[PDB]
């Protein structure tokens, strides 16, 4: 990761824990770390820390592999972006003055999503080019560029809780008939094709949201967080709850 | 016949100016 080398990146951790570590850090004015965005691929969190309270800017790395924040200039890394903020806040509450480093020993916390797409992309290397041993995992040194892309975008294809033809009826009936638990959900694509529905059960009635993608590739919820994938999607809102009556909890079959 | 998201409990993230 172009990031594991900075003592304030945290990798893959959740806003809460991210917290603690500010908090156990001193709150001072400008302190930060940095954390991976779980909503797009490559990016990351800017957690800062002004007035003792926080304060979270998304980094989403640009198309020519830069990285910004929302309507800030781009950097060639995350290293650059806070040497730059360091003297300029240019939009923070202020510079980043003390870099909020990971405790001894601690190292950055493994993403679930990168670690499930170091699992795909080496099966679909095995399953086409029937590779064993360290001759496949060469192969995938070099058959990694836009297959990593595709399988991250295509993730949720393979996923149970995905159902491939699917209309509102047919959803609704099998979704009362198991369980009935909170939270038991599951997503499948629409008519209008760069669209998709979020069918779940909580406490009496199955719920629907509609999910649409703008160009740029992002999908969201109307007036809702955008993602990058559909994967990251689900996965954001098991424990976030995020607008939903309830967070995602349990999937249906395949 | 879509529920609408609860406009209240969206996690908000922070912007520049
Ligand atoms: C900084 C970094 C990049 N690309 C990422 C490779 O490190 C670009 N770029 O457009 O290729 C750039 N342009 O101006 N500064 C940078």
């Amino acid at each position: 990761d172009p990031a594991a080398h900075l003592p304030f990146f945290y990798g893959s951790i959740s806003r809460a824990e991210a917290e603690e570590h500010l908090k156990l850090a001193g709150m001072a004015d400008g302190l930060f770390l940095l954390r991976q965005c779980l909503r797009s691929l490559g990016g990351y969190v800017l957690s800062l820390v002004h007035d003792v309270r926080f304060h979270h800017f998304p980094i989403e790395r640009q198309l020519n592999g830069t990285y910004a924040i929302a309507g800030g200039k781009a950097h060639c890394g995350p290293a650059e972006l806070c040497e730059f903020y360091s003297r300029d806040p240019d939009g923070l509450p202020c510079n980043l003055r003390k870099p909020c480093n990971r405790p001894s020993g601690l190292e950055p916390q493994p993403g679930v999503f990168d670690s499930l797409r170091d699992a795909m992309v080496r099966d679909y290397v095995r399953q086409t080019w029937k590779l064993e041993g360290e001759a496949l995992e060469q192969a995938i040194i070099s058959q990694a560029p836009q297959v990593e892309k595709l399988i991250a975008t295509t993730a949720h294809e393979r996923m149970p809780w995905y159902h491939s033809s699917l209309t509102r009826e047919e959803a609704e009936r099998k979704l009362y008939s198991g369980a009935q638990t909170d939270g038991k959900f599951l997503l499948r694509p629409r008519k209008e094709q760069g669209t998709y529905a979020l069918s779940l059960i909580y406490g009496k009635t199955v719920y629907h949201y509609l999910i649409s993608q703008d160009k740029a590739g992002k999908y969201c919820i109307p007036e809702g967080t955008k993602f990058d994938t559909l994967w990251q999607l689900v996965e954001y809102l098991k424990l976030k709850a995020d607008g939903l009556i309830y967070c995602l909890k349990e999937a249906c079959p395949n | 016949l879509y529920n609408e998201l609860n406009l209240g409990r969206r996690e908000e993230y922070d912007v520049l100016d």
